[PDB]
């Protein structure tokens, strides 16, 4: 109802469209990233729901600052210290923190930087369009 | 592109020996002016002159026809006609009026 | 020669700022000051003010033996060849820009003519707003310099649709009547912008910088197997003996072609950059490592390196326009690179000397060289320009 | 094939130009931030392919959100209930100071100027992309 | 396609090509640089053709002036 608020709402409701675009073109590149790092890092494995949950889970938190530190590179095949024998090494570990790279700077730098162009040169057409579209609706209301 | 003509044929470590040459050179030429120039011959000057000259007039020839072309100088020049012929017409006017009158004048006569 | 003075030092027209140029430059000579209300001023005077205008290392024909010698032996021998380049010079310096447009047209030298009029109306406003005059009077100054920077652009656009080749003769031929300067180096000095960024000035500038080649096909890649590999360059095409020959003061075969290649500015920078990338990596191999208490091999050549761009940059100090010492130093500290590049030499010194002493000087040498280090990746940019 | 999709597409495919200048320019500060902290932090060290991973480890993951915090100062040269905290490397407080020049050049200024040359070029390659698309739906 | 319909493609695209060519030389026509163009030639022309009208009036009134005279 709000002669401010109003518009702003059309207005988010008019970049739905950009961010599902967005979220198609995320959804490839994450989905690749998952699969690749899940079949990489745990070669033995059961057929269970669980592998569709970890090639969702740490990916998408990825975008948000969350790169999960301490298993980028987990150290393996040496001992470090009582002498504590670390797991051996899975064939191809050190391809993940590389994809690991190219994929954080797809995402964060390509397609949020492209969203924020998107939504920006969008920007004064959806705002005229959407408070003529807040007069119109006053009627309505 | 003038500092890297200038600069010694050999890299940083080699310049040593480059600048070795320099100061020999400096101690042999001596013990015996920046820019890159044409130094053109005095006829392929000319030629160069009145190129020069070819450009120059079609400059200013160009910006006097782009100027008279300019659609607000063809509506400047037609009001001062347009102003000469209307006093003009109106002197015709009174003439002609003064003509009529004497043609009629005549006819009566006649 | 007597009618032109009389030109000079006439007190009609508009007011002017040509005194305060001669008053000026006859306190820079004999250090006397203000001028008496009867000076005549001579063309000797003129010349020197043209000097202070003009900067670098300009010559004015009034100023040489040659005019200095008549000018005693006097006061069609007194007669100028070239008049209109002298009423050009005069219009400007008494700021009459509508005369001063009028005697572009006629004569010749246009091209100089418009550039030497760009520069020096643009000093003599730099000039008025130094002796805190009008500031009208530099606001006009500054605008009949664009003007006349306006004109050589139009110029330049309509020499290119003519005739491309004869622009670039026109654009460098030696101006005997301006010092044995060049239009390209003109417009330089003044510092005329829109001219050096024109599309012919830049093909003209991309000739300068392959020199004595033709190539200009997957530009870079042709130079870097040059210098890798010598039996490469005899395999390239390489340009006519008088196609354009730039040149500074005026088995054969085999070695004629090395010696065209191996002095092509674009062939000097590639070897430059590959000798910059090398000494990168070298610098980073020392600081990586650990170090004994003398240095390593790798470690030589990196100190070699900055001993020998240190005297490459105190020769470019030398090898500059001024006569002063002072002066050569102020000159070459405008340029910001050489500021942070003569800073980072002088702390690869001291960082250095405190290395080659023992602990805990040497863990001090160490951090200077990782402060250094942060640096030659910041110049890095340098080859990226 | 989408007329909304494939636009978007050779979008991305035009702006992965920018994206490799950001990526230059990035890797020079980043390969110099990197040196500088592993050549102070790690005085001692044997000629191995470690150096050069550890130039880029933690630099680059500096870009996206994780700073180490445990990592900028650790406490070190004093006692702390008791063990002896290893002595302290010359030099190791230069480490925050260039971590926050990088963290600043990096995160402030060079990704916001891809965000202005994304911005600043998008009308362009976005009509010669619906353009290219509506040529290119021949072929297909 | 047929011979026949060779034939109407053919006659539409001629239609098309005059439709093409005499729009444009209309939107030439119709412009103002065009317009004022063509007003200015032609009052030059009638500026000429008055200044002659103007001396054949003057002497034409002398004529008949001296031919009101006669009478
Ligand atoms: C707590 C968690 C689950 C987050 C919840 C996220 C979504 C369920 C919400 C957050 C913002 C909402 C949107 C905010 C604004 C609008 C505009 C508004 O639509 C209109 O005003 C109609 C005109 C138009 O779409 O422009 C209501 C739907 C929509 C898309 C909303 C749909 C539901 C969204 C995406
Ligand atoms: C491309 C972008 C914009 C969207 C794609 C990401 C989502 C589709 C993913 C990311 C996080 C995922 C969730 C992460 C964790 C879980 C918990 C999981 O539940 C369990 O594992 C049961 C409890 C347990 O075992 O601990 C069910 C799936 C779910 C909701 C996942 C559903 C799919 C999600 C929402
Ligand atoms: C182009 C994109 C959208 C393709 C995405 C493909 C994957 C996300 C899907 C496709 C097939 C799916 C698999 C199909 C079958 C199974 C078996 C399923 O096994 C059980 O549920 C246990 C069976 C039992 O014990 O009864 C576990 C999930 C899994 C591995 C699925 C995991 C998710 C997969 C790989
Ligand atoms: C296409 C865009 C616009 C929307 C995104 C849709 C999908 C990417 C989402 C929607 C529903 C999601 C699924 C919902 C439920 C599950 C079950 C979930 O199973 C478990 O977590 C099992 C428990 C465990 O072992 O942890 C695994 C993820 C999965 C397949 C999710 C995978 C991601 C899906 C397909
Ligand atoms: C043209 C540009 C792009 C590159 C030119 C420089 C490289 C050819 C140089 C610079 C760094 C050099 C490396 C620096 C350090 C070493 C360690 C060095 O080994 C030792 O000093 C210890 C063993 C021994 O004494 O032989 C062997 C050479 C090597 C690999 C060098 C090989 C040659 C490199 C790669
Ligand atoms: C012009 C500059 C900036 C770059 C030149 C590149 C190469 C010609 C240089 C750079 C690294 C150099 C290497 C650095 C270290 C060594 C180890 C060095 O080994 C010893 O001296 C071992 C015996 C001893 O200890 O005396 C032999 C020369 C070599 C291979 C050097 C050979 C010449 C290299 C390849
Ligand atoms: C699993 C991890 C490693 C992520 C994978 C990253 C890359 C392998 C992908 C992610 C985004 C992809 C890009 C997305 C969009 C395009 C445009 C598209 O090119 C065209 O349509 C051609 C016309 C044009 O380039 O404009 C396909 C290549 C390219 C650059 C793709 C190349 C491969 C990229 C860089
Ligand atoms: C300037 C930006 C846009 C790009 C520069 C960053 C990449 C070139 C760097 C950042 C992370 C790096 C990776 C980090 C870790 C590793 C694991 C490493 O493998 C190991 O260390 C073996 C396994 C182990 O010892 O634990 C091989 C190099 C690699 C892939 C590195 C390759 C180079 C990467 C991708
Ligand atoms: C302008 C930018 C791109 C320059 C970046 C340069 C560095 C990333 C490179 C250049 C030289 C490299 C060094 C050259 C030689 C070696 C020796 C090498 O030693 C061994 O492999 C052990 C020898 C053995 O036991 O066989 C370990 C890597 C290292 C230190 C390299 C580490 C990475 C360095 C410093
Ligand atoms: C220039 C832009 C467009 C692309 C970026 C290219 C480089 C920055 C990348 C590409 C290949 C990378 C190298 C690929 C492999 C390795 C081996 C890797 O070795 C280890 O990790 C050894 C194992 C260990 O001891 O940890 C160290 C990083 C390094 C030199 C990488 C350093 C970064 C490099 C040079």
């Amino acid at each position: 109802v709000n002669k401010y608020l109003g518009p702003y709402v059309m207005m988010i409701g008019k970049m739905m469209i950009d961010m599902m675009y967005f979220v198609i073109i995320m959804l490839v590149v994450l989905m690749s990233f998952g699969v690749a790092r899940q079949a990489i890092l745990f070669p033995n494995e059961e057929p269970s729901w669980k592998l569709a949950k970890n090639i969702f889970y740490m990916p998408y938190w990825m975008i948000y600052g969350e790169v999960f530190a301490d298993q980028i590179d987990p150290p393996c095949g040496q001992n470090e210290t009582k002498i504590i024998q670390l797991p051996p090494c899975k064939t191809g570990a050190w391809i993940v923190p590389a994809i690991m790279a190219c994929y954080l700077l797809v995402a964060n730098i390509l397609l949020v930087n492209l969203l924020i162009a998107v939504f920006n040169n969008t920007f004064f057409e959806v705002k005229s369009i959407s408070n003529q579209v807040w007069k119109f609706q006053r009627y309505q209301l | 592109i003038m500092t890297f003509h200038e600069r010694p044929v050999l890299p940083p470590p080699l310049i040593i020996f480059s600048h070795m040459t320099m100061i020999f050179q400096h101690l042999c030429c001596r013990w015996r002016d920046y820019g890159l120039k044409l130094f053109i011959t005095d006829d392929e000057l000319k030629k160069v002159h009145d190129f020069e000259e070819q450009c120059i007039e079609e400059y200013f020839r160009e910006k006097d026809d782009r100027f008279n072309s300019s659609n607000d100088e063809r509506i400047r020049v037609t009001s001062e006609r347009v102003e000469n012929m209307s006093m003009r017409l109106e002197e015709v006017n009174e003439r002609e009026h003064s003509m009529k009158a004497s043609l009629q004048t005549v006819d009566i006569r006649l | 020669i007597s009618r032109l003075e009389e030109l000079y030092n006439t007190r009609h027209g508009p007011s002017n700022t040509l005194y305060h140029l001669v008053r000026d430059v006859k306190k820079r000579e004999y250090p006397k000051g203000n001028l008496p209300p009867d000076y005549r001023i001579s063309l000797i005077d003129i010349g020197l003010v043209i000097e202070y205008l003009m900067g670098g290392a300009y010559r004015c024909n009034y100023t040489r033996k040659r005019f200095r010698t008549l000018y005693h032996n006097l006061f069609e021998i007194n007669h100028f060849p070239f008049p209109f380049h002298e009423l050009m010079v005069w219009a400007v310096l008494m700021k009459r820009q509508k005369m001063a447009l009028f005697f572009w047209q006629h004569g010749e030298e246009a091209m100089a003519k418009a550039l030497v009029a760009c520069k020096l109306c643009k000093a003599m406003a730099h000039e008025a707003s130094e002796n805190d005059m009008v500031d009208d009077i530099s606001q006009e100054l500054n605008h009949n310099s664009r003007d006349f920077g306006q004109l050589a652009v139009e110029l330049l656009d309509q020499s290119y649709k003519q005739d491309e080749q004869l622009a670039m003769k026109l654009l460098t031929y030696e101006l005997k009547n301006w010092s044995n300067a060049t239009c390209l180096q003109l417009a330089v000095a003044a510092k005329h912008r829109d001219f050096i960024a024109h599309t012919c000035s830049q093909m003209l500038l991309t000739d300068m910088w392959m020199g004595r080649l033709r190539m200009r096909k997957n530009s870079g890649l042709k130079v870097i197997l040059g210098i890798l590999l010598p039996p490469s360059i005899l395999s390239l095409e390489f340009k006519n003996k008088d196609d354009m020959p730039y040149m500074t003061q005026a088995l054969i075969p085999l070695g004629r072609k090395i010696y065209e290649f191996y002095n092509a500015p674009i062939v000097k920078f590639w070897f430059y950059t590959l000798a910059y990338i090398g000494y990168l990596m070298l610098f980073n191999y020392i600081v990586l490592v650990k170090m004994e208490r003398w240095p390593s091999t790798q470690e030589w050549i990196v100190i070699s390196y900055i001993f020998t761009l240190g005297i490459e940059k105190m020769r470019e100090i030398l090898m500059s326009e001024p006569g002063k010492l002072l002066q050569k130093v102020k000159v070459w500290l405008q340029e910001y690179w050489n500021v942070t590049d003569l800073i980072a030499i002088l702390l690869f010194s001291v960082g250095m000397i405190l290395r080659l002493q023992d602990q805990p000087f040497r863990s001090d040498g160490r951090v200077i060289y990782c402060v250094n280090i942060i640096y030659w990746y910041i110049r890095l940019l340098d080859i990226f320009g």
